[PDB]
């Protein structure tokens, strides 16, 4: 069980593959290049080829890279899909269209007075009767928007043609005179710039009677970051969930038999990121020095958990899990209830009562308390 | 005993470049990871980036490039240098001792009083 607990990755941080935006005159830009923006829709149409799930290094479900999953229902296999809009266009005269390329005598223009257009719609992403035999998934790191868009003067652009174009057109075919991405009006225009308008979204977690593991998303804007949220609906299994020194919102809604297991080593550890993905260094001096328990919450550093459902039950405890050493982990076992804590350290009997010395010496750097201490040798 | 003064703001036009700096002292500098923080009216302290003992930085990306964090163990003085300047940038810029990121870490942190930055047109 604590066994479990201490059986509980180079994954790339957010928008690796759908771009991190940038703040230009005081709002997000995610692409504003012609290119770049079909690019993203070709990104996004990978959804289409491989699902709304990748599945890498046969161990782990990976959500496609900005895909605005809503909901994970472990037990009817589905997937719900947030919002992806973008702005539709009104007006125009004289439409006609040769050789794909839209042409207008005048040209339509782009409203936000009017319903945006669900760019998802024209994709047709399945999510049912989808395989969840892995048990370990990192989460989705998108929330819903509405993209505001631009188009300029762009020349030269008439001969592309990719999944990107493909889905621009679908989106242009399925809401007719609604959508113009690249078009003549006495000049060649497309789309420039993609300006995402992101909307508060709660990521719905429906979990069976399992073990499954999660890792949390390192999304490093924060504009997105405080968008998101999770919400695990516990079913009696064993949970776990990798935190992300990067913090999102987390809710988990407690049922009677629930093992939860928060894994904290990216909270407690120096964090930078080199090459697309996390780099962890040394623990950071007292960062469990103020660790605030109740019922229905916890803050553990810049990680707040709350916690709804059977929040009145005096038996419970749940786990923290970080490792001290490359043998040694520590699991700080926490009851929301009486808001207290107790500390387990767990390794190689020989090497843990060795080192015991540097390793009370690492707890009491972190800020922990080490009065009430348990031994678990493997 | 902690203490930590920010210096360096000011009133600077749009477009303009301003290095901020906070002095430290009553602690080992060199033994934490640091933090800049800004807060405007009406909204919560946003988390700028924090530097790690090893001068290796971890940042949100919207102030990508034009916000640098970098410390001086020495002068046990934490910096930020800030470029293009826009008047959404007003704020108090200060300085946090740790990693604190959440606005409950946030308001809970050791932090010097801030420095005003003031941009307009």
């Amino acid at each position: 069980t604590v066994a479990s607990i201490v059986g509980i990755f180079l994954l790339p941080i957010a928008g690796i593959s759908a771009g991190i935006p940038s703040l230009v005159n005081n709002e997000l830009i995610l692409h504003d290049k012609a290119t770049s923006v079909v690019n993203y829709f070709n990104h996004l149409s990978e959804s289409k080829k491989y699902g709304p799930l990748k599945t890498e290094d046969d161990k782990i479900l990976v959500p496609i890279d900005d895909l605005v999953i809503s909901e994970i229902d472990f037990n009817n296999n589905s997937i719900k899909l947030g919002t992806c809009n973008i702005l539709a266009m009104e007006g125009g005269s004289g439409h006609t269209v040769t050789g794909n390329i839209d042409h207008f005598f005048s040209s339509p223009s782009i409203s936000s007075h009017i319903p945006s257009l669900s760019i998802y719609s024209a994709i047709g992403i399945e999510t049912e009767n989808l395989d969840f035999s892995k048990k370990i998934m990192m989460l989705p790191n998108a929330p819903s928007r509405v993209f505001w868009w631009e188009t300029g003067a762009v020349p030269g652009l008439r001969s592309l043609e990719n999944d990107g174009t493909r889905l621009l057109d679908s989106i242009r075919d399925l809401y007719p005179g609604k959508f113009y991405w690249r078009f003549y009006a006495f000049f060649d225009y497309a789309i420039t710039t993609l300006k995402p308008v992101y909307e508060d979204t709660n990521i719905k977690i429906k979990l069976d009677k399992d073990t499954r593991n999660f890792i949390m998303p390192t999304i490093t804007t924060n504009e997105i970051r405080n968008k998101l949220s999770y919400s695990f609906d516990g079913a009696g299994g064993t949970y776990s969930l990798l935190l992300s020194s990067y913090p999102i919102s987390t809710n988990i809604n407690l049922s009677k038999d629930d093992l939860w297991i928060f894994n904290i080593d990216n909270e407690v550890r120096e964090i930078s990121i080199e090459n697309g993905t996390i780099k962890k260094g040394k623990l950071i001096k007292d960062v469990l020095s103020k660790i605030d328990i109740n019922k229905n919450k916890l803050i553990i550093g810049n990680q707040t958990i709350d916690f709804s459902g059977d929040i009145d039950n005096k038996d419970r405890y749940i786990f923290l899990t970080c490792e001290l050493d490359d043998k040694i982990s520590l699991i700080i076992e926490i009851n929301l209830v009486a808001k207290s804590y107790s500390l387990l350290l767990s390794g190689d009997k020989n090497y843990l009562i060795s080192n015991l010395s540097n390793t009370i010496e690492k707890i009491n750097t972190l800020g922990l308390d080490s009065k009430n201490i348990a031994y678990n040798y493997t | 005993q902690v203490q930590l003064v920010e210096s360096g703001g000011g009133l600077v036009q749009p477009g303009g470049s301003l290095r901020l700096s906070c002095a430290a002292s009553g602690f080992t500098f060199s033994d934490y990871v640091m933090t800049w923080v800004r807060q405007a009216p009406g909204k919560g302290p946003e988390w700028i980036a924090t530097i790690n003992t090893d001068g290796s930085t971890m940042r949100d990306d919207s102030t990508k490039g034009r916000f640098t964090i970098s410390r001086d163990n020495a002068k046990n003085t934490l910096y930020l240098q800030m470029t293009s300047l826009k008047p959404e940038d007003t704020a108090l810029y200060y300085c946090a001792r740790g990693r604190v990121i959440s606005a409950s870490a946030i308001r809970g942190a050791v932090r010097g009083p801030g420095t005003q930055v003031t941009v307009s047109s």
